[PDB]
């Protein structure tokens, strides 16, 4: 099973203010999966997971040139998968 | 009521990150009463539900040793699969298994599920009469010939004729606050944006335990399947089986379409619009 | 069909079947020249696409295991193995998108051959289907092909007070992916209790003739009534004889094409020097979510139909009815009444995937 990975927000994103960045991964086995986040290609800290597949989330301040991404590494993935930042 | 008890195994190869991982859980009703993980500091059958915690320690330690025995045996099974499946050790392929007992309203056994699955595709299964097998293709045919010269069918038949019945009745005694084990789904509807002019609507049904559930859509009273996405029953990963059916429809006709669930956990083919 | 059929052996070991060139390294007990009294295997690989790529072959051994079904009591009214069924038993299973084969053989102890070093076998049970993957239309009955052949024991004839072709059984186990059950199980020619009929399906299963001592070929074509995509998937067809049984696999899928939706479809003006509104792109059924490609293109200016569009885009990924979004940039003096296009590549769709458009001003 390959995971479904939707990278969205909590509110319509604007430039200059803060918002949520939420990587929703679901539908696969096992429970442990290497789900990380990138800022400009660099592995960020602060990435949440749900309680006892489900939503991962964090907060940020979207800007103009800065770029985020969600890195996913599941055992079916021979190599990780980089889901790009998406606002609209 | 018609009850069911399920144990779930899941083996997988993971080269470069160690050895093939193995995971096991146990479900009565929608209640997870025991977990397991080979990637644990102490891969013990751990307590989860506040009613299984009163069982004899012999059960716990025996099931934990059974978990490790199945870890070894299904690592060997992953090996023998990878050997004559024309696949590489640089990749990783997952195998899963679900086995348990289904009983009627009086606790009398209906039958026993014991089905595998390989890389999402189904593998092999045991029939209701417990005297035949159902395979998928040439290699699953090899495994069916192996276990047809080895009667796992009659094994599980005489097993559920003694062990699963006692265990399920004892677990019913551990919690009489629910008489629902053959899980009906837990449903809702997702909206997906096509802006002001149209919408995508998905009727989701998750949480349940079986797999054969006839999910249909009806316009007014007309069955319209040409525009619907009825993807296969994909579990969640926490052993709460899921499914949904969607449509990109214009912003208007969505009301004419109604979701329909045929299942035996649900007392009837219920109509849905959430 | 092809001249030789190379094959593997486990329960790996390479081997071959011949329906000869020198083969010294292959085990003389693993290279088989097949004898065919009934011509089923021979004239069935004759009416076979010769030159087709290597199908899926597998060889193994077998011992006459009676059917565990209690209704099968009647074909085996005595728990003794026949005398003419001694020696070795080989079972060969072949699969291809044209025909599926399951054959039983009884070779010889010594592979010594005076001409060229090769081995002789003989087919006692042949099973061949020419419908390995039907595709029936929703709301119509389904027919399935399945032929077999049983050669009598060439020796045992001076003791059988009941000569002629004995009865046989046909069993189709079917459908309900995520579970399993049995649809057909009948041994025509025996006054015995037959099981019930699920859904009401039957099969034409009998002999083609009634010649008493020669070989025998039999028909066993399955027939299901009005089908429904809740029966799609896989099924298994087995032919049974006293102590003997041979099974093959069949698959079935249904076809339903998708339709498009692209909003905003038609709009009004958008003053020059202004970014057009949030445009969207959605698809109906496409599953799962691996290998999906998303493209956003400006179609209404210079640069052909393959430009990295300006402005902001939006992709994403128990499946997906994806909703791609797009915020185009302000317009220039070259994109009056222009258009924007979105392209989705998914393995289930054609190599072009699915395109949608949105008109601007």
């Amino acid at each position: 099973r390959t995971p479904k990975i939707q990278v969205y927000s909590r509110h319509p994103a604007e430039n200059g203010k803060s918002n949520f960045l939420n990587c929703y991964v679901s539908g696969f086995h096992p429970s442990d999966i290497e789900v990380d986040l990138l800022k400009n290609g660099e592995r960020i800290e602060k990435v949440e997971h749900s309680d006892l597949y489900l939503l991962y989330y964090t907060e940020f301040t979207p800007t103009e040139k800065d770029e985020y991404a969600c890195r996913v590494n599941h055992v079916t993935l021979s190599q990780p998968k980089i889901v790009k930042w998406d606002r609209d | 009521g018609s009850h069911s008890m399920r144990y779930f195994y899941t083996a997988m190869s993971r080269p470069g990150r160690g050895e093939p991982r193995f995971i096991t859980v146990g479900y009565v009703d929608d209640t997870l009463f025991v977990r397991f993980d080979s990637d644990a500091t102490s891969p013990r059958k751990e307590p989860r539900a506040p009613w299984i915690e009163q069982e004899g320690p012999e059960y716990w330690d025996r099931e934990t040793q059974i978990s490790k025995t199945n870890t070894q045996c299904y690592r060997e099974n992953l090996r023998t699969a990878l050997r004559y499946y024309n696949q590489s050790e640089a990749g990783s392929h997952i195998i899963q298994r679900m086995y348990g007992c289904d009983v009627g309203p009086d606790g009398r056994l209906l039958r026993g599920y014991d089905q595998y699955a390989y890389d999402g595709k189904d593998y092999i299964a045991l029939n209701e009469d417990l005297s035949s097998w159902t395979a998928a293709d040439t290699a699953a045919q090899i495994t069916q010939r192996k276990w047809e010269a080895a009667r796992v069918a009659e094994q599980d038949r005489a097993y559920l004729e003694g062990l699963c019945v006692e265990s399920l009745r004892r677990y019913l005694e551990n919690g009489k606050e629910t008489l629902q084990r053959a899980d009906p789904p837990k449903t809702h509807v997702t909206h997906h944006p096509i802006s002001d002019h149209e919408v995508t609507l998905r009727c989701w049904a998750l949480g349940f335990y079986p797999a054969e559930i006839t999910l249909t859509w009806q316009r007014d009273g007309e069955d319209q399947t040409q525009d619907t996405e009825l993807v296969e029953t994909r579990p969640a990963g926490d052993r709460t089986f899921q499914k949904w059916a969607a449509v990109v429809v214009p912003s208007g006709e969505e009301q004419r379409y109604t979701c329909h669930v045929q299942h035996e956990g649900l007392p009837k083919p219920l109509t849905l619009r959430w | 069909g092809p001249a030789v059929i190379e094959c593997w052996f486990v329960e790996k070991r390479p081997g071959a079947l011949l329906l000869p060139p020198p083969r010294p390294d292959l085990d003389p007990e693993l290279y088989l020249s097949v004898h065919d009294p009934a011509g089923a295997l021979q004239a069935a690989f004759r009416r076979y696409p010769r030159g087709a790529p290597a199908p899926h072959c597998e060889m193994s051994r077998f011992v006459p295991l009676p059917a565990s079904a209690k209704w099968a009591s009647g074909l085996t009214p005595a728990q003794n193995c026949p005398r003419a069924l001694d020696g070795a038993w080989l079972m060969v299973s072949i699969s291809s998108p044209v025909l599926s084969l399951s054959s039983l053989l009884r070779p010889q102890p010594e592979p010594q051959q005076e001409p060229v070093l090769i081995t002789m076998a003989t087919v006692v049970l042949t099973v061949l289907t020419h419908t390995p993957a039907p595709r029936v239309r929703l709301g119509q009955d389904a027919l399935l092909d399945l032929s077999f052949a049983y050669m009598p024991p060439t020796s045992e004839a001076a003791s059988s007070l009941a000569p002629g072709p004995p009865p046989f059984g046909l069993e189709w186990r079917r459908q309900h992916l995520g579970k399993g059950h049995l649809l057909l199980a009948a041994t025509p020619g025996l006054n015995g209790q037959m099981p019930a009929a699920q859904e009401g399906a039957v099969a034409f299963a009998a002999w083609d003739d009634d010649e008493p001592w020669g070989p025998w070929t039999g028909n066993g074509t399955f027939w299901l009534p009005r089908v429904q995509p809740f029966q799609e998937g896989t099924y298994l067809a087995t032919i049974h004889l006293p102590y003997l049984q041979g099974q093959v696999t069949l698959e079935l899928a249904v076809y339903k094409p998708p339709k498009v939706s692209l909003m905003p479809a038609t709009l009004a003006r958008a003053a020059p020097g202004e970014a057009p509104p949030e445009l969207l792109c959605l698809v109906s059924h496409f599953y799962p979510s691996g290998g999906l490609e998303v493209e956003w293109e400006l179609r209404g200016g210079p640069g052909g139909r393959s430009q990295k569009a300006e402005g902001q885009r939006w992709l994403s990924a128990g499946s997906v009815s994806l909703s791609g979004h797009l915020q185009p940039p302000p317009v220039t003096t070259e994109q009056h009444g222009a258009r924007y296009a979105c392209r989705i590549h998914h393995p289930s769709l054609p190599a072009s995937g699915r395109s949608a458009e949105v008109t601007l001003e």
